[PDB]
């Protein structure tokens, strides 16, 4: 299944009374931030308030972006969520300002299930047997039909090798996609015509087919703008032509999520643009990570603030508290690998493991879980034992032994 | 047996173009 | 010319696609799906399915067609073009080379593929017809009407051969 670095996020475990379970998801721990995090899924979930912005207070090393992969899971794949690096802003052909917009854009989306009609081409019905009138029959495998059609698509047809065999896709919107080589075309038992040989294409002349889509702004602005946005002309058209489309019963729009992490490690200009364009009435919200603590604001070299967030950004911003834990249920975070992992483990190679989790960090022990299991399945044993953690953890040394050193 | 056939004939090709001019007003309007 | 019918009688049988049996029937090293005995036995091999072939597709001798699929439908434009819905909706499969099994759903799907959906078509196979004109004369001949057209020698002498064109 190709499990990746954590996989234990499948849900958050809120119930209806508004009340935080012990474990649940494997998400043990912080049951008031768990509360903290129920109001602003709740928020989402209710889409009437765009414009807020929730910051992540922790020390390095709790596991927030487990507790935001824990919201996505929650929201599933209705809402888009599109988490963005702080390393994905400082771009060299394309302004900051105008990469922060763009992930806001891509936050905004909307769904309009629709419908189209497909068409599939007979085989041979060249007839310009008037141009505006133009016959083409189908032969498919379920039975032949006729359709008379205006020029056009007649005029894409001569652009394309329309010869004894094709397929001719028609859209709604005069798109066509043509092949060559169908049917049967062996007359003489002769050599390659170089086309593509396909068998019966089995299906009906008339469906009715229909597809839920979510579409991103972001996308439509790319597909409009080709044949920098300007900010007097073209996004107001997108709104405008977005405000007919759900005045008339087309589309649905949906809120926007999104989730940046190293907010502290950008620019004072993208914090001028962050702090006013989330000022806007049509701004998605956002929740931000601050990683370490008291430093330097990129660009002042003087200027003392805490979590490396100017008075103006840290203002208008909810924050959630994520502390440390206690070290008993540290063998229970390792126990959430194991079911994860498939391979059941011993009793005391537990308890040395959760010591070794505890003598320095939990991602340490997390980290040297794998190699146990490895040494296990080279030396044969089908379970972890205390002799390969208790080599794994003087052969593989963490930072503090590498200072040491 | 034939008759009701040519009426659901006559009603597909009447039906048809219904949905043709919904796709020219969901072209030209907006 | 005696055993050879009995095996065809048999053994050979109408297949259901002719390139995805001929892309099955290579390495057939293990699977028993085609050879079988009869009596000389002289195991056979794959053609058992290439005979009924030349029914669908006469290619192999290079005589007329390519097969009887397309010439129904190449054929059959008459005055009923109000009466098309009258031809192709009633199709009588009778004589003798439809004993072979397989043959119903594959002949009607060879005939599918170029007449249209929305005519409600009707492919009959009997499990009588070894000897059908042998029953429709046997009824016509209960159902009293021989005795009303009777064309014989009274009217052979007193017309010379122009008795069995305008009754019969």
């Amino acid at each position: 299944q190709r499990i990746a670095s954590h996989s234990h996020v499948k849900g958050l475990g809120l119930d209806e009374s508004g009340l935080a379970k012990q474990a649940a998801s494997g998400l043990v721990g912080q049951e008031n931030a768990r509360e903290a995090c129920g109001v602003i899924v709740e928020l989402i979930k209710s889409k009437k308030m765009a414009g807020r912005a929730v910051l992540l207070a922790g020390p390095p090393g709790t596991g927030k972006t487990a507790l935001a992969l824990a919201i996505a899971q929650e929201l599933g794949s209705k809402v888009p969520f599109c988490p963005m690096v702080g390393s994905e802003v400082y771009s060299t052909e394309i302004k900051k300002t105008e990469v922060l917009m763009e992930n806001f854009r891509r936050a905004i989306g909307l769904r309009i299930k629709e419908t189209k009609e497909v068409y599939e081409g007979e085989v041979t019905e060249l007839t310009p047997c008037e141009i505006s009138h133009v016959i083409i029959g189908l032969k498919t495998a379920k039975g032949t039909k006729q359709l008379k059609l205006d020029p056009s698509i007649f005029e894409s047809l001569q652009k394309e090798r329309v010869e004894a065999g094709d397929v001719i896709y028609i859209e709604a919107n005069s798109g066509a996609v043509k092949r060559q080589g169908r049917c049967d075309t062996y007359a003489t038992e002769f050599d390659l015509e170089a086309e593509e040989y396909v068998p019966l294409p089995k299906g009906d002349v008339h469906k009715k087919k229909e597809i839920i889509q979510d579409v991103t702004l972001h996308d439509l602005d790319v597909a409009n703008a080709r044949p920098t946005e300007i900010t007097d002309k073209l996004r107001g058209e997108i709104n405008k032509v977005v405000n007919k489309y759900i005045d008339q019963g087309i589309a649905e729009l949906v809120p926007g999520v999104l989730f940046v992490d190293e907010v502290h490690m950008l620019d004072i200009e993208c914090f001028t643009y962050l702090h006013r364009a989330l000022e806007s009435s049509i701004a998605p919200i956002v929740i931000f990570a601050s990683n370490r603590g008291n430093c330097v604001i990129r660009g002042t070299e003087d200027i003392t603030s805490p979590h490396g967030i100017p008075l103006d950004l840290l203002d208008r911003v909810m924050i959630i508290r994520t502390m440390l834990y206690t070290p008993q249920e540290m063998k229970q975070i390792i126990k959430i690998r194991a079911q994860t992992e498939g391979i059941n483990i011993s009793e005391e190679a537990l308890n040395h493991l959760g010591e070794i989790g505890t003598k320095t960090t939990l991602r340490y022990s997390v980290q040297l879980l794998t190699p146990a299991n490895l040494l296990a399945k080279i030396n044969g044993k089908d379970s972890i034992e205390k002799e390969h953690v208790e080599e794994i953890s003087e052969l593989f040394y963490d930072a503090k032994s590498s200072a040491k050193i | 047996r034939l008759e009701r056939i040519f009426q659901l004939s006559e009603a597909h090709g009447a039906l048809a173009p219904v949905y043709g001019t919904e796709v020219l007003d969901f072209c030209t309007l907006p | 010319t005696h055993v050879i019918n009995q095996v065809k009688e048999d053994v050979c049988y109408v297949s259901q696609d002719f390139y995805r049996d001929m892309d099955i029937a290579k390495l057939k090293g293990e699977e028993n799906t085609v050879m079988i005995d009869y009596v000389l036995i002289l195991r056979l091999a794959n053609e058992r399915f290439a005979v009924p072939e030349i029914l669908f597709n006469p290619s192999d001798i290079g005589i007329q067609e390519m097969g009887i699929p397309e010439a129904i439908v190449y054929s059959i434009q008459n005055l009923p073009e109000e009466m098309q819905p009258h031809f192709f909706k009633n199709i009588v499969l009778t004589g003798g080379n439809s004993l072979f099994p397989g043959f119903r759903d594959r002949v009607y799907s060879e005939v599918r593929c170029l007449t249209p959906t929305d005519y409600d078509v009707s492919v009959v196979l009997p499990e009588n017809p070894i000897t059908y004109a042998w029953e429709g004369g046997k009824l016509i001949s209960e159902n009293d009407d021989f005795e009303d057209m009777v064309v014989t020698r009274e009217d052979y002498e007193e017309n010379g051969h122009s008795v069995c064109e305008e009754k019969f």
